[PDB]
């Protein structure tokens, strides 16, 4: 009723209340295709609707903004994620992205390998993740919290997101951790969103807007992916799209969003506000340097 | 002195019946924009499909070096804007067609500074 002229679903908070129990997930439209216009791309659509999101939140958007993207690559070996986020980001906003395999970009740099090789001398207002690991597919097993990029990515949000900064990170039934449900619970709000596009499948974005790197909120990540789940099992969202129709207020507004470089100490409740609010970036505002790892071997025996 | 000529061997797999490159990355505009070829942003007007840059690079997709001295594409990190009627084959047209270096659209599908 009126949902399906939105880019997507977000949790409503009543299910963030429960302490429901892990089920399995059995999704009504599970399989269905939602039809997408004429030659476009499912990511292209996602992507759409995920940005669309989040021009309904309160996004830090300094200038000079620097946003990371992990598992950009795709099976065309393009990036179709990485040229929406390209164009929903300010002109000249730094992107960079990385994925396990090659792929082309229209990032302004690439990374291509395991993503725990990589690593940034600087902050980032913006991480961005749609890392999926194949072998998730075979479910072998208790539904259990995974490790493996996961851990990677709870380490990188607490190391290197600029306080008052944003993170949208892919998950599925299967593919999930309990950390970084926990994680949000670090950021002045949070949610997981489902595209309408995508509605017949379990994945979401665990959105966390606006990072406090203290816990406003202690959540049990485990509890939270079982209500999660309890509420993507009882809330058939219905296919579409929509809203990809009307891309006529896409572009993210320049907020032209303040950055200072203050140290712990000097973070009091009226910052905490500003910080929430998304009026605040709290960082150093140097030059973005970033590097991958290389593992060197040598196998003539 | 030998060196691949890779425009060359596409256009003439092309003549030759050859099915064009795929994939390459179509996006969602309003079709309202300025029609340029190569924009920071898609500019699509009602005649256009917009694309992201480098999946419509011959040599950003065939992982070859650009004919830029220094390496530099023109088409990666921007948008390319391609005629409705040549959609099929973005990166044979990106290839084919030239840019006016004056109004910045396509010579031959919007320039019209011969008038
Ligand atoms: C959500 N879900 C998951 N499975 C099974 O659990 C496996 C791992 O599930 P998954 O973690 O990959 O989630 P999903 O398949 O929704 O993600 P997507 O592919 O990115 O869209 C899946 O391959 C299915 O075999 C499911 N099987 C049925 N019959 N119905 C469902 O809703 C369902
Ligand atoms: C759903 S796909 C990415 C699709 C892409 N975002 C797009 O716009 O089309 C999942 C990606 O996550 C990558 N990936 C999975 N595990 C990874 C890891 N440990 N490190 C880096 N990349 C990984 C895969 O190579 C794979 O490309
Ligand atoms: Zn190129
Ligand atoms: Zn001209």
């Amino acid at each position: 009723s009126s949902q399906a002229w939105q880019p997507g679903v977000a949790m409503p908070n009543l299910y963030k209340m429960q302490r429901m129990l892990l089920e399995k997930c059995d999704l009504q439209n599970y399989g269905d295709s939602a039809t997408l216009p004429k030659g476009i791309m499912m990511n292209v659509a996602k992507y759409t609707q995920l940005c669309q999101y989040l021009n309904t939140l309160t996004l830090a958007v300094p200038y000079n903004m620097r946003v990371i993207h992990f598992g950009a690559g795709s099976d065309k070996g393009v990036a179709p994620g990485t040229a929406v986020l390209r164009q929903w980001l300010p002109t000249g906003t730094l992107l960079v992205d990385s994925d396990l395999n090659d792929f082309v970009s229209d990032a302004d740099s690439t990374l291509i390998g395991d993503c725990a090789t990589v690593h940034t001398a600087n902050k980032w207002d913006l991480i961005i993740s749609d890392m999926y690991d194949p072998k998730t597919k075979n479910v072998t097993k208790e539904n259990d919290s995974k490790e493996g990029f996961f851990t990677y990515i709870c380490g990188f949000i607490q190391q290197k997101l600029a306080l008052g900064g944003s993170v949208a990170i892919k998950i599925t039934e299967h593919s999930w951790n309990a950390d970084l449900y926990k994680l949000m619970g670090h950021f002045a709000w949070w949610t997981a969103f489902v595209t309408n596009v995508n509605a017949s499948s379990s994945e979401a974005f665990l959105i966390g807007c606006n990072y406090l790197g203290k816990p406003r909120e202690q959540i049990d990540g485990y509890v939270m992916h079982a209500n999660y789940i309890f509420w993507r099992n009882t809330n058939p969202i219905q296919l579409s799209s929509y809203s990809l129709f009307d891309m006529s207020k896409f572009p993210l507004k320049l907020r032209g969003t303040a950055v200072m470089s203050l140290k712990e100490g000097q973070i009091n409740d009226m910052i905490l506000s500003l910080l929430s609010k998304g009026r605040l970036i709290i960082r150093e505002n140097n030059r973005v340097v970033i590097s991958s790892d290389v593992l060197v071997n040598n196998e003539n025996l | 002195a030998f060196a691949v000529d890779a425009a060359k061997a596409y256009k003439d797999y092309l003549a030759s019946g050859g099915q064009p490159i795929t994939n390459c990355v179509k996006m969602l505009c309003t079709h309202t924009g300025t029609g340029q070829a190569i924009t920071v942003t898609p500019e699509a007007n009602m005649d256009q499909e917009s694309f992201g840059g480098a999946s419509c690079c011959l040599y950003c997709r065939c992982h070859i070096d650009h004919p830029n001295p220094k390496g530099f594409c023109d088409l990666k990190g921007k948008y390319v804007q391609i005629p409705t009627t040549c959609a099929n084959d973005p990166v044979g047209f990106t290839l084919k067609n030239t840019v006016c270096t004056v109004c910045g659209m396509w010579k031959g599908y919007g320039c019209s500074c011969d008038q």
